[PDB]
């Protein structure tokens, strides 16, 4: 995989979250 | 529906 | 995506829109897995019955796009295909088995706040993640009903259990498919629709943070329908095949 892949710039680059990405966290038990 | 990308593209 | 949400900016950073020149129109969706690769369901470029059997100069992709019908100036980038790959076991004459394909560009794109690939799952990541109840994320700008979006939407589904799957449908279900949606009990909904087709299904790893694509969104019995589910192309399964096409035509 590439270095730096699935790591969006304006959220995980940045330490922000979208709005629910919790929702799938909160799913992974 | 869609606005015309630029000639370039096509 | 019907019952979705709209999505945020640089949300979805590796959504690309397989984009028809003509007519202009959506065609599918696609994600980006390299600044040179993009991923796709085979179904968006061969399927017979349909008369759809397209070219690398019949279609563009269009990257860091988020409102569907605009020309996003300064922010998108549009990309000539140099090159299709289907998977030469891509079943499109009984079940849309192995409907997964592949996209050389013919230049790299350049990375921005608004385009960065996702990543292919390893085995481990599929093992961890693609568990019944764990919910992954789809986008696209496909049909809002079985009308159409402003801008690129996203809803989050949970990976159903492979039983259920097969007994809602009398299609044939393979290892290289798994279904995803809420039941007619959960009270939640939400789909993939018409356009929609391609793009991706990912999970955010909760292991180290980075969101992978585990699904291509490959097909279903309507959008949204109580009782049925989407299915999605097993990423995994499929990315020797994948790896080995990137391995030898790549740069
Ligand atoms: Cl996963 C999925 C793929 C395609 C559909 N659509 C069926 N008809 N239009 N879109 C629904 C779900
Ligand atoms: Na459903």
């Amino acid at each position: 995989g590439e270095a730096d892949c699935g790591l969006r710039p304006l959220f995980e680059k940045k330490s922000l979250e979208d709005k629910t990405e919790r929702e799938l966290l909160e799913s992974y038990i | 529906d869609f606005e015309e990308i630029p000639e370039e593209y096509l | 995506i019907v019952e979705g949400s709209d999505a945020e900016i640089g949300m979805s950073p590796w959504q690309v829109m397989l984009f028809r020149k003509s007519p202009q129109e959506l065609l599918c969706g696609a994600s980006l897995i390299s600044d040179r690769w993009v991923l796709t369901a085979a179904h968006c470029l061969l399927y017979p019955p349909w008369d759809k059997n397209f070219t690398e100069n019949d279609l563009l992709v269009r990257i860091g796009k988020h409102s569907r019908t605009r020309y996003e100036r300064n922010i998108e980038k549009i990309s000539m295909l140099e090159k299709i790959y289907i998977h030469p076991r891509y079943n499109w004459r009984e079940n849309l088995d192995r409907d997964i394909a592949l996209m050389k560009l013919k230049k790299p794109v350049a990375f921005s706040d608004y385009i960065h690939p996702v990543c292919l799952p390893d085995r481990e990541t599929a093992a961890s993640l693609l568990q019944a109840g764990y919910k992954g994320r789809v986008t696209g700008w496909g049909n809002l009903k079985e009308g159409q979006p402003s801008v690129l939407q996203v809803v989050n589904l949970p990976i159903v259990e492979r039983p259920v799957c097969k007994d809602s449908t009398r299609i044939r279900i393979t290892d290289n498919m798994f279904c995803a949606g809420y039941k007619p009990d959960e009270g939640k909904r939400g789909d993939a629709c018409e356009g929609d087709s391609g793009g991706p299904f990912v999970m955010k790893s909760p292991f180290n943070n980075r969101w992978y694509q585990m699904g291509i969104v490959s097909w279903g019995e309507g959008c949204d329908r109580d009782g049925k589910y989407g299915f999605y192309t097993h990423v995994f399964r499929l990315k020797k095949w994948i790896q080995k096409v990137i391995d030898q035509f790549g740069e």
